[PDB]
RNA sequence: GUGGAAAGGCGGGCAGAGGCGGUUU
């Protein structure tokens, strides 16, 4: 069964590898224009040179970009807001925008990984082969690895450390999830972010269809070869092959609904009381990104917080409901 | 040395600021030999790591030499130009290093025969990048 | 199959030195007890201390798969275990510099062929390769096959000093014994046929058109640059005196490393 | 004993890729993961090993799950049991994942009559010892049509530069990596050849062939296909049987099957004993 | 120990005077698997085969001492015909084919009663100085016996060689060349 | 008994990347001088008389009429019994495998297999008809490696276990694909009536290979040999003795393997079948 | 009146398993 489309409540963006400078950039009207340069170039080529470089090259003072291609007289993404901005831009394959199915696929694993640590237990799942387990990692604890041996105790242990999370034991490779569809030139728009930055995100109404699937053959064969604390926990009710779906979108619901509880503690406080409840990237804040609401903690965080949260246009930035 | 750069490497860019600007000063095609060719790209690289650029933000340049060494190759560089100047524009600091490199090379490139200048231009664009992955 | 056939070099000059025919009787006769009594004791492992530390692939076992054919004066034709016939030609030279005292030594062809192969043609390969490594310096041994440029100043053949120093400069930083690559080296069995791919680059025109930065960067792109300092950097002491770069006689060391690692 | 020769069945079409695939090897500057690419061309192919691994692979865990009612069609897999040979190192202990291959074990057939019986290595060939089995199967490398060549030279992108991170759950640092992708919707000729060597059961050969492409069209081709990149699409093109007197006379009189619009579920459910119905009147 | 010496060395051998060996040999001879294979369940059973590679420009010419008349109508009609099959050896893989030039060579060579044979001979009497090369051959697939030739380079005075006619049960007599072609030589003392 | 050479010379195009292999760690075979691939005669030979062993062991009911001697032979090989030739069409044993050699002169001169390719036997001999040249690269293709392009690549192909995904790499050299090489076939004219039967096997052949693999792994896609033929000459038997050009020549620019049987053997032919 | 005649270096083998370009002030 497939087909688990989504609607946006809020405004989602993905970071990119990109950024826009103002050269690229500029409004005519309210209307944000995004050129090409390779058409504003050449076809100023044959209209004449070193002097549009040179002030490329610049970058000072832009306001002088402009003129030049007004008079003496393109199209683009043209991404409405509906200078010395920075645009930091949405990941687009062909100039469409579209959800990466890996970014989608790393939402559920904090959820998952969160309900496997509470069901606990563990020394069960070391007693084999290893040559409620937050309250000793404060003290194994006392670009950073720190996942490294709390994932391997809960999702895959292999055996020069005692645990080093061989890839082949992980039950996370049966989940595939696949990129959505692009959403549109219409449903894109840039927005201010003020800090309780310029982006462009994912206005709130629209509906593309990402399409999830599950895998049963993979843990059919893989009965005896998983050593997760998260297979405990779930061949422990039994059908695990069968048992693996419904574990999915219960730690789904019931992760991000205690985090929108926690957020709970005006007009953004209508947006929380008003499908399966999901938090992507670059909006969800470091809480919605760890463990840290079950998490000694204040000890641990001082040497490795809840002090900034972000908003735009009076909503929070992520909240994606699927089916 | 090639090898005793990267022990020393491990205010020091100035002491090789000299060796840059005497490269800059140089910017005729093909107006130094094939030893010599490859002796200016380890006082480049090693230049162009001590105010340390990374390959990526260079990655789209390098990209249009690449597409281009088809192209040449039995199949222009004013595209390549233009992307040169405006992935130097937005900084921050050392891609001016890299720019005033380039920008002789392609400016006399600009007019020129295209299937000997632009394939002996991209053994010296090689050494650069090779050298600089080799101190880091 | 490993063959290996070597024999004793300018020995008929050292026969003709001989004033009475009691000199000829004891200088022929030491000669040959070598051979005939002395070269079986060095497959058995004994005179370890005379001989030292040699290019070895495994430890040396208490009974060698080594099957001595014959063995004349200065004459030797040995089949057996290539990585065995390997070690036992060093074995063998470093022991004869002692029973000597240095005045003669050996030329030593080695070949690495298929099992299934005619003895008439393991024989007339060995014989093709020992007097190559005769004619050129006549002190020199023949390790492996080698693709060389023409120009002349390239020899296929290392003399017996040249490839023990190769051997305590290359082979301890790559390989750890016992078909076993070194800690960290593990998974870089395709990093060392690159390096002979780049050395290609020199066999086909020298005077370092492309070989040069490529070392680097492959080093560079693993993290890895204590491996070969010497083949990234242009050796101006190789200039000077017109003979080749050391990224040509690294062939004989990475090569032998490489069929030993194969599996 | 006994190989006869009936013709060949050449299934040719367009691999399209609906979200951009990678399959990628271990250039100076480049991204750290880049794609398999022709030597000659520059541009990123699918190679014939990497389409008939994943179709062989698919093609065995469909066996496995169902040994109780493909024993019944096809002798010899009654001499094992359902599972993989790893635990207990033996190269033939009754499972059916037999051999190894260095690490990693891969059902084979040791025996050239027990893989003239079994349905995965009458298709994919076996090589035992003393046995060597060959395969009915060709499938060619894959590269881009005539019209994703001309898109080359007009300077559309062929490939991208996918970039992820892997966040650190406790102390949120992330860890970049990009990897190279083929721009999705780019298209791939490929070719697929089965050799009719018994008019016996070649009618199971060629169902059997086309439900392991329906089981590829669910799963991914190469590559971190978990994470969508995957999601490939057989496009056919033309479907053709050449008879044994075609390589005799040459002339262009060789069955043909429509396939167009047509999918690989369709091929199978819709219209199996319809298409092929002409193919059984020359043989 | 060396086999060949060229023109401006071979005259000099001649006459007792010093001389130089090449230095690279224009060939090698390479030992090439090939494999037998099973039609229906392709076992691979291989064997060894020799062959001579040549170089870029190098290859293999032979001499002809006699009128023009018979050169015209016998020996360049052969080479012409021996150019499409093969000259010894599996020529159904291509190994024998070769391309035909004709040219003209001049060896400066001493008077005396000694001469060395650049062929094969069979001799009439007993020879000077000598190499035995005994070989025998293969004649419509009838194998001829090992007869003892002498090698080329070896010297005799005044030996024509001579032309054996084997019966060897054959339609036709089978001829076996051995004449000598004789260059003056100097011996020692 | 001799009347003419018909040649056949075209261009082989390895339209995907080739495999042959001696034995980086598979290297394909090399020249032992330049260092450059080919294609020997032999595996070339040896595929198109394996191709055509199996073609003719599917019609051997009928070609009795045409070929005499295919009624002593019942489709199959002689391995189930290790015991030589007895019924079976696969029935000379070299060494480990099973091949169709016709054991006489007699035999051979009536089989489709042997009167071309050839007969060892015993106690009588089967010479073959055709030369199959080896096949070195176009002189076009050879300054691509003096220009320093890759004339070989490097396939790195791993092995992945079902249940673990265990992966496990292994490299095979390959000729790089859209090289050209360029063949020769030399068919020996010994009997003038067996000739045209004798061109169309060995075309036969020839379109049984475009649709195979030549040489290496080729179920994964390796072989897929293309012919072009660049002329067709005849090479009288009066062309040996006076030297004149007499050479009937075929003209083949954009010809196939297919079209050269399609109808066309009959019509371009019209000249050789004319002169004998 | 050729040290010849006959003989595919080949069969089987997914570059793959894991990873929210977003943290934080
Ligand atoms: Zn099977
Ligand atoms: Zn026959």
């Amino acid at each position: 069964m497939t087909e688990r489309t989504l609607k946006v409540l809020s405004p989602l963006h993905i970071g990119t590898g990109n950024e826009l400078t103002p050269v690229d950039i500029y409004p005519r009207e309210n209307i944000i224009h995004v050129l090409d340069t390779e058409r504003l170039v050449n076809d100023l080529m044959n209209l004449g040179e070193l002097n549009e470089i040179l002030a490329l090259l610049k970058n000072p003072p832009a306001y002088i970009w402009k003129g030049y291609i007004e008079e003496f007289h393109p199209s683009d993404y043209s991404i409405y807001t509906l200078k010395s901005m920075q645009i930091k831009e949405f990941i687009k394959l062909n100039g469409r925008p579209y959800i990466p199915g890996s970014s989608l696929k790393g939402a559920i694993r904090t959820a998952v990984l969160y309900k496997a640590l509470k069901e606990c237990r563990a020394v069960m799942r070391v007693v084999s082969k290893v040559n409620d387990v937050l309250d000793y990692y404060m003290s194994f604890l006392s670009r950073k690895r720190a996942d490294d041996l709390l994932e391997a105790i809960v999702f895959g242990m292999e055996p020069r450390s005692k645990i080093r999370y061989e890839p082949k034991r992980d039950p996370m490779k049966a989940l595939i999830v696949r990129d959505s569809k692009p959403v549109g030139r219409k449903h894109l728009a840039v927005y201010h972010v003020e800090v309780i930055i310029w982006v462009e995100a994912i206005e709130p109404g629209a509906a593309t269809d990402v399409e999830i699937h599950v895998d049963t053959e993979a843990l059919r064969l893989n009965a005896d070869y998983f050593n997760g604390l998260l297979w405990e926990c779930l061949k422990e009710r039994g059908e695990p092959g069968e048992v693996f779906e419904d574990f999915l979108w219960e730690a789904v619901d019931e992760f991000y609904t205690a985090v929108m509880k926690y957020e709970t503690i005006s007009q953004v406080r209508s947006f929380y009381a008003s499908g399966h409840v999901l938090r992507l990237g670059w909006g969800s804040g470091w809480l919605a990104m760890t463990i840290g609401l079950l998490l000694k903690w204040e000890n641990v965080r001082k040497k490795l917080f809840p002090k900034t949260r972000r908003l735009a246009d009076g909503m929070p930035m992520g909240w994606v409901v699927l089916e | 040395v090639v090898g005793i750069k990267k022990m020393l490497e491990g205010q020091w860019e100035a002491i090789q600021p000299y060796f840059d600007n005497v490269v800059r000063e140089a910017k005729n095609f093909l107006e130094w030999s094939p030893n010599k060719r490859l002796a200016n790209a380890v006082t480049v690289a090693a230049y162009l790591t001590s105010q340390g650029l990374k390959t990526n933000q260079v990655r789209k340049i390098l990209d249009m030499a690449r597409t281009t060494e088809l192209k040449v190759k039995r199949g222009k560089d004013d595209l390549v130009k233009m992307r040169y100047l405006l992935a130097y524009t937005v900084g921050k600091y050392s891609l001016d290093a890299f720019h005033r490199i380039l920008d002789p090379m392609l400016e006399v490139l600009m007019g020129s025969p295209k299937k000997e200048n632009f394939e002996k231009f991209y053994d010296f664009l090689q050494a650069v990048v090779a050298y600089h992955k080799f101190f880091g | 199959l490993g063959v290996m056939k070597g024999d004793v070099d300018r020995l008929g000059e050292f026969f003709s030195s001989m004033d009475s025919p009691s000199k000829l009787a004891t200088a022929s006769r030491f000669m040959d007890y070598f051979f005939k009594g002395y070269i079986g004791a060095i497959i058995e492992g004994k005179f370890g201390y005379i001989i030292g530390d040699v290019p070895s692939l495994r430890d040396w076992p208490e009974e060698p798969d080594i099957v001595v054919v014959y063995a004349g004066g200065d004459d030797f034709f040995i089949v057996g275990a290539w990585d065995q016939i390997f070690e036992l030609a060093f074995r063998v030279r470093r022991a004869f510099n002692a029973y000597t005292g240095g005045k003669l030594t050996l030329s030593v062809g080695l070949g690495y062929f298929d099992e299934r192969t005619p003895i008439y043609r393991m024989a007339d390969v060995v014989s093709e390769r020992l007097d190559t490594a005769k004619d050129e310096g006549r002190n020199r041994v023949f390790v492996v096959g080698r693709s060389r440029p023409l120009d002349g100043k390239h020899k296929l053949s290392y003399e017996w000093n040249h490839y023990e120093e190769l051997w305590r400069t290359y082979a301890p930083r790559i390989y750890a014994g016992n078909g076993r690559l070194k800690g960290k080296l593990e998974s870089k069995k395709g990093l060392l046929w690159k390096l002979l791919e780049i050395r290609e680059l020199y066999v086909r025109d020298p005077n370092d058109v492309r070989w040069a930065y490529l070392t680097a960067y492959l080093l560079g792109r693993h993290g890895l640059s204590d491996l070969f300092p010497e083949l990234v950097g242009i050796d101006t002491k190789a200039v000077e005196r017109k003979e080749p770069q050391p990224v040509y006689w690294v062939d004989g060391v990475l090569k032998i490393v490489l069929m030993a690692v194969r599996r | 004993m006994d190989r006869r020769f009936y013709g060949k069945i050449v299934i040719k079409g367009k691999i399209k890729a609906v979200t951009g695939l990678h399959i990628g090897s271990q250039e100076i500057g480049g991204i750290d993961n880049p794609v398999i690419k022709d030597p000659h061309t520059g541009l990123p192919y699918i190679p014939g090993s990497s389409l008939k691994g994943r179709l062989r692979s698919l093609f065995e865990i469909l066996v496995n799950s169902r040994l109780g009612e493909w024993r019944e069609k096809y002798p010899s897999l009654a001499n094992y049991s359902p599972g993989s040979c790893r635990p207990d190192n033996q190269e033939n202990c009754g499972k059916f994942f037999n051999r190894k291959i260095n690490r990693g074990w891969i059902h084979v057939c040791p025996d050239y009559e027990t893989a003239l019986a079994c349905p995965v290595c009458r298709l994919f060939g076996a090589s035992g010892k003393e046995s060597n089995f060959p395969s009915r199967i060709i499938v060619r490398d894959a590269f881009l049509t005539k019209e994703w060549e001309e898109k080359w030279r007009a300077g559309e992108a062929i490939t991208e530069a996918k970039i992820e991170v892997g966040i650190d759950r406790v102390t949120s640092q992330a860890n970049p990596r990009t990897n190279e992708r083929v721009v999705a919707g780019a298209e791939f000729e490929f070719e697929i050849i089965y050799n009719v060597e018994n008019t016996t059961h070649w009618r199971d050969d060629i169902k059997n062939l086309l439900t392991a492409m329906a089981l590829l069209e669910d799963s991914y081709l190469g590559g971190s296909g978990s994470r969508g990149y995957g999601k490939v699409k057989f496009i056919f093109d033309s479907f053709e049987f050449r008879p044994l007197d075609y390589y005799r006379t040459g002339k262009d009189e060789d069955i043909v099957s429509i396939d167009a619009r047509e999918k690989s579920v369709s091929d199978i459910l819709s219209g199996f004993d319809s298409l092929f119905s002409e193919v059984e009147g020359k043989l | 120990k060396a086999k060949y010496l060229d023109l401006k060395n071979f005259e000099l051998a001649l006459r007792l005077r010093p001389f130089t060996i090449p230095e690279e040999i224009p060939y090698a001879r390479v030992d090439v698997p090939r494999v037998v294979l099973d039609r229906v369940t392709q076992d691979s059973s291989i064997y060894f085969w020799e062959e001579i590679r040549f170089r870029e420009k190098s290859g293999v010419y032979f001499l002809y001492s006699g009128p023009r008349e018979v050169f015209d109508g016998y020996i360049a009609p052969a080479m012409r015909f021996l150019g499409d099959t093969g000259i010894g050896g599996k020529s159904t893989w291509g190994a024998g084919l070769f391309e035909v030039e004709f040219h003209e060579m001049k060896i400066d060579a001493p008077g005396s009663e000694y001469s060395v044979t650049l062929s094969n001979a069979l001799p009439t009497k007993t020879p000077v100085l000598w190499r035995l090369l005994r070989k025998g051959g293969w004649s419509f697939g009838r194998r001829k016996p090992r007869m003892t030739f002498i090698a080329e380079g070896s010297i005799v005075k005044n030996d024509p060689g001579g032309m054996e006619r084997l019966e060897l049960g054959l339609s036709h007599e089978v001829y076996v060349y051995g004449l000598t072609f004789p260059l003056g030589v100097e011996l020692p003392e």
